[PDB]
């Protein structure tokens, strides 16, 4: 057993109540106090406001409005090779590479189950066994909207209740099944490159997840798995998104 | 936070320069079709 | 209403682990004292137990899962009769109305949600029949087969540890679909059958006779096991009224 | 705790006397084949 005060807090702290408290505060129009918290955040996390459509911190009525701020289009050019899939999110690669049968790397030496990440959906896991994975970590300073790696027809979305562990080197190394046990939304697309999943995983504080087709998925937190399906692209009622288009976002609460 | 992508076997190659802690920016190359 | 608010405020999982730690201790006189207080307050009938002597239990959990004398639970002998799997009271029973199961007057929950989004398993039971049995602290806490069954699938589902009582049954949405539970799916002469063991605050530990203790530990993921059809190598078969699992503290 | 049984459509009839708060005992009749 690792004897680590910081790790033990992950298991002791009322992570859900702290996330709800932060969501309450982040939704408030608090004028000078909103601007103060945003300025402290911008300073401490070294946010680059020059990439934002509205670089002025006074232009945000709520902390959440600031957290989900849009970027100027010019600053994220979408690669034009149609054979190229692009990064869906600003931040850093956590881990990437081969799915070794059912195994995805969480940290050097630490694996978790593809089937567990997909909430026990063995039919969906069958699509990705021996495939490829990319895990991108978005930090507090990064843009918090998520865009498409390629053209996609949405086929399935799954809301998975779970925990709100923090994501950092300590939890990646010491919390088993970190990404398979945290509240998440699974999105499954038909693409030119075959089936593709884009999974948005919550963390402490940053526990609210949206998609562009369904709005805010969480909160509220009703404690059950929810499944939506859409038809193939040639059919009425289909949802299609283009490479580099916004598909969802994270915010506080 | 976290975004996880899954791709089907034999379908994409990850850009070879990317590793743990590589900077990501929306629109930049992630993978190439096989 | 104060009591309802506590369901959402109380550290249900830490209280469950505290009770599990205490209930697993071979604590001699203190084990026997807690057992005697419990027996007194909940009006337990020790005459039905194989060992009516409360000193014969080395741990509170040994007492909680105490076996009954066979004589006191005669198993119906009509092979066309399915029997009660547990001592307690019916919570609700009847028709699964498409995907809908009744939790309490005016509250439904989804069959697919109870089965953790397993739509292929939900398809077996749409428009079928359900029975929900509540086991109280005073009841026997092992669970027995309603009929002969070949075990085909078991699914461990992480979840909450809400208390189960009239107040939470009436007021907590999705109570049974959000609590930690084990789903057991059987082949029977009467078609597919599910027996689902749902945990609650304190009484959070679930065992089957084929797997031992499923929970704890609580590793936060869905786990699925499968078994072959009957009369194959690796097959697990249980008879009507045979023990298939139990609940204990922790 | 709680035990939930599910049976396939048209396979069993619940013994008609059982309702909310009926006492259950292991080995007593719950349902009959159709
Ligand atoms: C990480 C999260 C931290 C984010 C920073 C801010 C959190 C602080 C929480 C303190 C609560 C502030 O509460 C906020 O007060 C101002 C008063 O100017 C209100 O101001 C607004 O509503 C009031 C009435 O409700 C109107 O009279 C007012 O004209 C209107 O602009 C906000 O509607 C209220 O939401
Ligand atoms: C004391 C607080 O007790 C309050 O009561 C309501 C009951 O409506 C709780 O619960 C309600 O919302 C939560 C939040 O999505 C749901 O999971 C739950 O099914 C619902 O009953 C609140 O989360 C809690 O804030
Ligand atoms: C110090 C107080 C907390 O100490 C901490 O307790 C939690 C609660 O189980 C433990 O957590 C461990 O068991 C739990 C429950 O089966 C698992 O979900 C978790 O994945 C595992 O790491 C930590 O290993 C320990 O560091
Ligand atoms: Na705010
Ligand atoms: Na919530």
């Amino acid at each position: 057993m690792l004897n680590s005060f910081k790790l033990s807090l992950q298991y002791i702290l009322p992570k859900l109540w702290l996330t709800r408290l932060a969501g309450w505060g982040a939704s408030k129009r608090a004028g000078w106090l909103t601007k103060l918290v945003i300025d402290l955040f911008v300073k401490y996390y070294k946010v680059d406001m020059k990439e934002a459509q509205k670089p002025d911190t006074a232009s945000y009525r709520t902390f959440n409005e600031f957290f989900v701020r849009p970027l100027r289009d010019e600053v994220r050019p979408i690669d034009t090779d149609p054979n190229v899939l692009v990064m869906p999110a600003d931040g850093v690669i956590s881990q990437l590479g081969k799915i070794e049968e059912d195994k995805i790397l969480q940290a050097k030496g630490h694996n978790y189950s593809l089937e567990a990440l997909l909430a026990g959906n063995y039919l969906m896991a069958d699509l990705f066994r021996n495939g490829t994975f990319v895990t991108t970590y978005l930090s507090p300073r990064d843009y918090h909207r998520v865009h498409m790696p390629c053209n996609g027809i949405l086929r399935e979305m799954i809301y998975v209740p779970g925990d709100l562990f923090s994501v950092n080197h300590l939890t990646a190394q010491n919390v088993p099944n970190l990404f398979a046990r945290n509240e998440r939304v699974i999105c499954l697309f038909d693409t030119e490159f075959g089936p593709m999943a884009q999974i948005l995983v919550g963390a402490t504080i940053v526990g609210s997840i949206e998609t562009v087709w369904a709005g805010t998925i969480t909160p509220p937190r009703e404690g059950i798995i929810k499944r939506w399906t859409w038809p193939a692209g040639e059919n009425d009622g289909s949802v299609a998104l283009l490479k580099g288009q916004e598909m969802g976002r994270f915010k506080l609460g | 936070x976290t975004v996880i992508n899954l791709f089907a076997p034999g379908k994409v190659n990850l850009v070879e320069q990317l590793e743990s802690l590589s900077v990501t920016k929306i629109g930049q190359p992630l993978a190439v079709s096989t």
